[PDB]
């Protein structure tokens, strides 16, 4: 029944910064909290345990404070190896609960994604399947919505998203989302639309094309 | 009145593993040698693991020595057949079984079984990409901007490698991580923009590589 809140989820800001990340439990729990670390498909690695004592072979630029109901990590002075997800956890006897993960990022200006879209090859379509591939590219924050409608229908259980990590050079995201369909069904529809909901964009941007036109 | 009951199965690719689980209904596994036999294709019946109470003895068949481990929860009563580097003649019904008997002795039969789990083991262990073209077209322009790619579609295990025209091509390309697919392959997309003035003036070559079934493809993108 211990809940742990982390604040904020997403976190943006600069090599050099001194940045905090807050987590609050629900009820006292002492000082039982670990912070971890965690980079994209590694495991999560302890830094700080009893919410202050930093793990051997950790960098100083690291500190965990707080006690009872609300902790803080501090990292003074960002460098790139800090840009990852912390986590962190309330630990006892025979039981754990982690807050929601803060992901830290390079901050840089909103900037609205560049939309293209690709029907299947025809050497695809002969052997059976269409993938329809809808590219979001170079864009800023990585939050955004993809809608794949055919002839005005909205489609639901058969399109796969794929993201990449934040880009070294301009700090953005792409995205792509692929619409697989049997080549039977293909057919039966003339107009296939990608429409893209983000902060940079006004009103949805929308790129579509007419089956074998 | 006895019951046993497996659970996991499945397909599984050459090389990979597995783990299934024995539960029971009606008596507790702590007295019992708990054991796992396979029914093969041609009908004939292969021991495959056998426990002792306590796990003082695990024993194993030949063909799955190294390879297979058997273990107990005698609290919660259970067994459990982790199953590595599977082999396409590990594909077979698996059944826990019960050594027992009304009366318990130093050497029993087999009492009781569970109705079976199917263990498919396919022979390819790898399995090379198709290759498609993303074509750049006015539906893949934005501003002065063109987008292509190549789609890398169903293979297996991970990684694939993209390049474009052979590494001279580095320049807002994008090479996305995989997804695992229904069924049971990967796939991704390789994405470069170029100025739509270029379309034309050049070609554009993606070169796959996936080492694990070693195959490469080059495939042409236009126009
Ligand atoms: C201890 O008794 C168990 O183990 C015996 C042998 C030693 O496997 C077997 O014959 C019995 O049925 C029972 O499973
Ligand atoms: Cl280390
Ligand atoms: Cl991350
Ligand atoms: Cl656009
Ligand atoms: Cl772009
Ligand atoms: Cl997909
Ligand atoms: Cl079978
Ligand atoms: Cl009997
Ligand atoms: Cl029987
Ligand atoms: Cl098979
Ligand atoms: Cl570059
Ligand atoms: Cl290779």
């Amino acid at each position: 029944a211990v809940v742990m809140t982390q604040s904020p989820s997403t976190l943006s800001a600069s090599v050099g910064d001194t940045i905090t990340i807050t987590c609050r439990a629900s009820q006292s729990i002492e000082t039982w909290l670990a912070w971890y670390q965690q980079k994209p498909g590694k495991a999560p690695k302890l830094l700080i345990y009893k919410a202050s004592t930093l793990k051997t072979g950790v960098p100083s630029r690291f500190s965990g404070s707080g006690s009872g109901t609300e902790f803080t990590l501090t990292i003074s002075g960002l460098q790139f190896d800090d840009f990852a997800t912390y986590h962190c956890q309330h630990y006892a006897g025979y039981s754990a609960t982690f807050g929601q993960g803060t992901r830290v990022e390079i901050k840089r200006t909103v900037a609205a994604p560049s939309v293209f879209i690709f029907p299947p090859s025809d050497e695809q379509l002969k052997s059976g399947t269409a993938s329809v591939v809808c590219l979001l590219n170079n864009f800023y924050p990585r939050e955004a919505k993809v809608q794949w409608k055919v002839d005005n229908a909205l489609q639901s259980g058969n399109s796969q998203e794929s993201v990449t990590e934040q880009d070294s050079k301009d700090s953005t995201y792409s995205l792509s989302s692929t619409l697989t369909l049997s080549k039977a069904d293909y057919e039966k529809h003339k107009v296939y639309a990608c429409e893209v909901t983000h902060q940079g964009l006004s009103s949805p941007v929308t790129k579509s094309f007419n089956r074998g036109e | 009145e006895v019951q046993l009951v497996e659970s996991g199965g499945g397909l599984v690719k050459a090389g990979g593993s597995l783990i299934l689980s024995c539960g029971v209904s009606n008596f507790r596994i702590s007295a019992h040698t708990m054991n796992w036999v396979r029914r093969v294709p041609g009908g004939g019946l292969e021991w495959v693991a056998s426990i002792s109470t306590s796990s003082t003895y695990r024993d194993y068949a030949d063909a799955v020595k190294g390879r297979f481990t058997v273990s107990r929860d005698d609290l919660e009563d259970f067994v459990y057949l982790q199953m590595h580097k599977m082999r396409v003649e590990d594909t077979a019904i698996y059944y826990c079984a019960r050594k027992g008997s009304d009366r318990l002795s130093d050497n029993d039969p087999f009492d009781a079984w569970g109705p079976g789990t199917v263990v498919t083991v396919s022979p390819a262990s790898t399995k090379g990409p198709s290759v498609f073209p993303l074509a750049p077209s006015s539906k893949s322009t934005s501003g002065g901007t063109a987008a292509l790619g190549c789609l890398v579609k169903d293979y297996f295990p991970e990684p694939v490698t993209v390049s474009w025209n052979s590494g001279a091509l580095t320049s807002g390309v994008h090479t996305f991580p995989a997804v695992l697919q229904s069924s049971g392959l990967y796939s991704l997309s390789s994405v470069v923009t170029v100025p739509s003035s270029s379309l034309g003036t050049q070609t554009y070559i993606c070169n796959v590589n996936h080492k694990p079934s070693n195959t490469k493809v080059d495939k042409k993108v236009e126009p």
